[PDB]
């Protein structure tokens, strides 16, 4: 059992065919975990888009992604990507109608780019889209379970922060009383970090 | 965690309900004709009353004003109201000659 | 409308076959004329171009085609009885048929497909003609 | 206690959340017949805009005719009444649209939608010029009420032609195609143009005695003095009376003949169509051709399964055309 | 989540479908209903159509049934129909047998309103027409009986009986949502695998409303409203279905 | 069962009641629920009740929640009211600070109908109509607002939610089997806590219809069907309260 990352682009939304294509991929063994329309800004989809960066298509390609809503899915299988990147079709609306017919770009992709599908590649580009758009979605606990790769994001995480925190609570050393120290280093924390800033009124 | 009420078992209709019964039994009784009745202990059929010669008002169309002016009882019950003021007003034993829905 | 047959004496006898854009019938002629068992088959063109009502249809690949298994009628005199060169219907003609007759009393079934120029007559000698399919409608 | 456990670090999303709402364009156009729109506000100076007042389309008494369909058992509903009230009002009323008459037709059912028609007036073979015979009426066309009008185009004898040999169910798109065999000249709008002018010629009717015939001008008139029959008599075929104009078969109200030559005509150079006689205006439905066996064309409705009632209704519906309906209670009729 | 589908539910949203009845007999379904599920002992007793006739008296025609089982891999429902001219008095609608069910389907038109009347077939035989008209609603019942899929749930003692957790059908402008009554719950049979063009679904989605109709018999109609989540069927017509459907798609 | 009351049963099982709406109004009421349910963002929006006034043009008063949970032992539900003089558009009820919903209680006299009228009270002070309004409105729900018994149960989160396997009330003609809206399901209390007298229950056991209606104030009644599990209320009339029940007894 496997979870890929899926979009609807506007196109096929802007036409009213987003229920169609989600009654089609419940159709054909898929399971939709979870689902949200959303609309991406100039600065998310650069971000989102950042393997192309200056692509001959990047500016077309981006000034499409957010002239409306879409649709994010994420789609879980035993052969999720392998079987969602079938039943897209191929990426050429017009390669995909003379090829493969009944396949939902050949159906609702019109017009090259706007094929009305979007699809993860590989589980590294499927795990990090994930993240990228559902960041509370659990998923991947044997990827980061690694004693070494557990190591390593302790050692990432401890030396900016934590260490300058236990540092200071044994040196100011308040209550005994475990609570209190609790409390303190979580403020330190919470007040002290590389990642955040200091807001001030 | 069962709910509060889960399921309960009780008869098709309570057997303490003889005069509801009996009301919807005379409201029903309003529509249509009377059936013939024959008669008990031989087959010759018990002849209907001879109507009286009375006189209404339209039940319908006053029924029609007050839904239309958002008062008065439904009008579902305006035709019964009308199906009442007929059986008053057909009736022999209390000879009225005029009859209105008050 | 390719119309597909083996004549005799300048009539259709036996079966014969009918062919339009999205229609296709075929039955026994006596006469020139329909009778006997027939078999009509035309698909829903009119609607290929709307959402599906279920959307199992949308990705199937057989399409929306149509088979009756009908039943035309003639006088029981006229026709069924060669001309003597006489108590007997005329035919049906023209611009009105008096006496045909039409029955259909089975449910329609499943069928496949059909393309308008029927390759059995594939060589058009008619100027204008359309073609038809399921992929693309009523062309031109 | 685990659900009240559980960590839950609601952190700020990057994008703002976007709502998912049905449209509600057409609700709304719905809603927009009910009350009076007040006059919008001309920002520039607070006196009102240039407005005009309503119309004096001359309709019937449909919430009358609502109630007697709803007493005879047929037709449309009682709130949809209403609503078809208040959008006749809607057309009648428009300075934009000069509109003379209207009367609600009726509704086509179809396989994606539905057609409500309102016929209005307003103030080679050829074919009838506009506002002639069949062509008399212009039909405004809703998909759904308070919705836009959309036009219908006139009809033609070769469409009624074409449309008397084909049975073909409605789509509801109004552009669609209608047949490829019996090629009908036209797309969906034809059709149905075509298939109200048959219906209308066919099932318009009225009480007897309330028109009568003036040759001066050629119309016919009300009588107001007509006393309505009793209701549960108003369901005989006797009671009731054409009021459009025959639909001959060749495709039009009054028969083309093409002048015959000055020589050599014989009286053959006419077909079965052009020498053709039909029933005169204003002829009741008891002479209206019998159904096959000894049926009459119209069966009769009534409102009541007593004849003791002292107020009832009563009508007919027809035979050849299932959902015509012609009805009266009291001194309100319809059809 | 209903129990019952609702009478006045129904008319109130096959209005526009054309399915109407009069005033008089709706006040008198109203009174009568109740009174005749309980004359029997069932549960469910409920207006099942409006056939009409030539003289004017249309023949109201209502159905019950008590428990629904599952045998032969398929719902049972044992049901019991009555009529009547009027709202008030409903009597029994016997079922008929075989061979005379399949004589019936030779009668067409519409049948005349009084129940005494006898047609004549081909040796002659004498059909009455209560017996013709029992054909034609069990015919009409068997082909098209619509309710939401999922909508009921097996049981132990397996006996179909509502499903209280339904969540709603999902889609439901789609004929993947809806299934014939006979069809058992589990089973993904619904109304998507009959013919391709013998159903018709409109859909409001800002109201969240579908109609179904049906164009084999252009006479059921069948409502399902997402939101109050309630759904009825009703028929109105003579039970003829319309054979020449072919040539009218 | 149900998860919202339907406005068409309500207004079809209230009618003998008095508790009726023009019709054009219902018509107006079946089109504009939806809007005004979609332009506030409510799960719930149902029609309330409906006050007289000194003209034709009364007040049609609709309320809806969107939370509802249990605080310091009471199901505080976080109501919005809506108020409209014809069915088509809806206005909003904003709430009432202490001070004037003290000085509105002492205004009685059936309103009137523009609710930009501003009662003067004793130097003196101005006070709105809609204020008022919304104090009368404010009474008959703290004093009123009625529901089966457990049909509302306590999920995690401590909100109440309906009771999907609500089997229905045993003994309805009961008030036992009756509680108001803001009572803990598992507290006990009904409305049989209440005054002795203020409560009068007419049952029909054939139909199987109860009938609750306030004596305290007249015009709010309350139906419950048990054949298929349906309640609903409605208040119609004037929003002053009856002072003197115990002679009236």
């Amino acid at each position: 059992l496997e979870k890929t990352f899926a979009l609807i682009k506007p196109d096929a939304v802007r036409a009213g065919k987003a229920q169609e294509i989600m009654q089609l991929i419940e159709l054909n063994g898929f399971t939709i975990i979870a689902k949200q329309k959303l609309q991406l800004t100039r600065a998310r989809a650069e971000e989102f888009y950042g393997e192309h960066k200056g692509k001959e298509f990047f500016p077309k390609l981006v000034n499409f992604m957010t002239s409306g809503p879409i649709w994010a899915l994420v789609l879980a299988k035993p052969g999720a990507i392998l079987a969602w990147r079938a039943l897209m079709g191929p990426t050429n609306v017009f390669k995909a109608r003379a090829e493969q017919p009944k396949c939902l770009r050949a159906l609702y992709g019109t017009d090259g780019t706007q094929n009305a599908t979007h699809g993860s590649d590989s589980p590294i580009s499927a795990a990090r889209e994930i993240k990228f758009f559902f960041p509370t979605l659990s998923g991947d606990p044997t990827i980061y379970a690694e004693p070494t790769a557990a190591a390593e994001y302790i050692t990432k995480r401890i030396q900016p922060a934590l260490a300058k925190a236990l540092a200071a609570l044994a040196r100011e050393k308040p209550s005994a009383d475990k609570f209190e120290a609790i409390t303190f280093v979580a403020g330190y924390l919470l007040q002290n970090n590389p990642n955040k800033p200091k807001v001030l009124m | 965690s069962t709910p509060p009420a889960a399921n309960l078992s009780v008869p098709l209709v309570p057997a303490a309900s003889a005069a509801a019964a009996a009301a919807a039994v005379a409201k029903a009784s309003l529509f249509g004709d009377p059936e013939p009745v024959l008669d008990p202990e031989s087959g010759e059929p018990i002849d209907p009353d001879a109507p009286n010669e009375f006189e209404c008002e339209d039940v319908e169309g006053d029924g029609d004003l007050l839904d239309g002016l958002g008062v008065g009882l439904g009008r579902q019950e305006m035709y019964a109201a009308m199906l009442a003021v007929k059986r008053l007003g057909e009736d022999a034993k209390r000879g009225v000659s005029t009859v209105r829905f008050f | 409308g390719c119309l597909r047959g083996e004549w005799k004496k300048g009539l259709l006898v036996g079966k014969g076959t009918y062919e339009q854009p999205a229609l296709r019938f075929e039955g026994e002629f006596v006469r020139g004329m329909p009778a006997g068992t027939a078999t009509y088959t035309l698909t829903g063109h009119r609607t290929l171009d709307m959402p599906c009502f279920a959307a199992q249809h949308i990705q199937a690949e057989e399409g929306p085609t149509l088979a009756l298994p009908c039943a035309y009628g003639i006088p029981p005199g006229s026709g069924d009885e060669p001309q003597l060169d006489t108590d007997k219907p005329p035919l049906p003609a023209h611009p009105k048929y008096e006496g045909l007759t039409f029955t259909a009393e089975q449910l329609p079934g499943a069928a496949p497909d059909t393309v308008f120029p029927p390759e059995e007559g594939k060589p058009v000698p008619i100027t204008a003609v359309p073609a038809f399919s399921v992929s693309t409608g009523l062309v031109a | 206690l685990v659900k009240k456990s559980t960590f839950d670090p609601k952190e700020s999303s990057p994008l703002v959340p976007i709502p998912v709402a049905p449209d509600a364009t057409q609700t709304q156009a719905a809603v927009s017949i009910f009350g009076d729109p007040e006059l919008p506000i001309n920002p520039a100076t607070g006196e009102p805009v240039p407005a005009d007042p309503p119309n004096e389309f001359e309709a019937e008494n449909m919430l009358g005719a609502a109630a007697v369909l709803d007493c005879l058992g047929v037709g449309l509903g009682r709130e949809l009444g209403v609503n078809i009230a208040l959008a006749a009002k809607r057309i009648g009323e428009d300075p934009k649209l000069a509109v003379r008459s209207v009367r609600f037709f009726g509704k086509f059912l179809g396989l994606y939608s539905d057609y409500f028609v309102f016929e209005v007036a307003f103030k080679e073979v050829p074919v009838e010029e506009p506002g002639k015979g069949a062509n008399k009426f212009t039909y405004l066309v809703c998909s759904s009420l308070g919705g836009p009008l959309t036009r219908l185009p006139d009809v033609t004898p070769a469409q009624v032609k074409a449309s008397r040999r084909i049975k073909k169910l409605l789509t509801g798109r109004l552009t669609s195609h209608v047949s490829t065999y019996p090629a009908f000249p036209g797309n969906e709008a034809n059709y149905l143009r075509a298939l109200i002018a048959r219906i209308s010629a066919a099932t318009v009717v009225a009480p007897s005695d309330l028109f009568s015939l003036n040759d001066e001008t050629g119309e016919l008139e009300r009588a107001e003095d007509w006393e309505p029959p009793a209701g549960r008599e108003m369901a005989a075929p006797t009671a009731w009376v054409h009021v459009r104009p025959h639909l001959k078969s060749q495709g039009r109200c009054e028969v083309h003949k093409r002048e015959l030559p000055e020589d050599a005509d014989e009286d053959e150079f006419y077909n079965e169509d052009e020498l053709e006689e039909g029933p005169d205006l204003l002829a009741a439905l008891e002479e209206d051709a019998q159904l096959p066996g000894e049926q009459a064309a119209w069966t009769p409705i009534y409102s009541s399964a007593s004849e003791a009632v002292k107020t009832q209704a009563g009508g007919l519906r027809s035979l050849v055309w299932p959902g015509a309906v012609c009805g009266g209670r009291g001194s309100e009729w319809t059809c | 989540v209903q129990l019952e589908p609702n009478i006045t539910l129904v008319l109130k949203h096959l209005a526009s479908c054309g399915a109407v009845v009069s005033a008089e007999q709706q006040a008198a379904l109203d009174h009568s209903i109740p009174i005749k599920r309980i004359e029997a002992g069932l549960r469910s007793l409920t207006l099942w159509g409006r056939l009409t006739t030539l003289n004017g008296k249309d023949y109201l025609v209502a159905e019950g049934y008590n428990v629904a089982s599952s045998k032969e891999g398929a719902a049972v429902y044992e049901t019991k129909y009555f009529y009547s001219q009027d709202g008030a008095r409903w009597s029994d609608l016997q079922p008929v047998d075989s061979e005379t069910a399949t004589r019936c389907a030779r009668i067409k038109g519409m049948l005349s309103g009084d129940p005494a009347k006898n047609y004549e077939l081909e040796l002659v035989f004498q059909i009455p027409e209560l017996a013709v008209l029992r054909c034609r609603v069990d015919a009409i019942a068997t082909a098209t009986s619509v309710i939401p899929t999922d909508s009921t749930i097996l049981n132990a003692a397996s006996q179909v009986v509502p499903n209280r957790l339904f969540a709603g059908a999902a889609y439901p402008e789609k004929l993947e949502s809806y299934q014939h009554r006979f069809s058992l719950p589990g089973s993904g049979v619904t109304l998507s695998q009959d013919l391709r063009g013998t159903w018709a679904v409109q859909y409001d989605a800002f109201k969240g409303v579908a109609q179904v109709r049906s164009l084999l018999f252009p006479g059921y109609f069948f409502y399902y409203a997402a939101n109050e989540l309630t759904w009825g069927s009703l028929y109105v017509g003579d039970g003829l279905r319309n054979n020449d459907l072919i040539f009218m798609l």
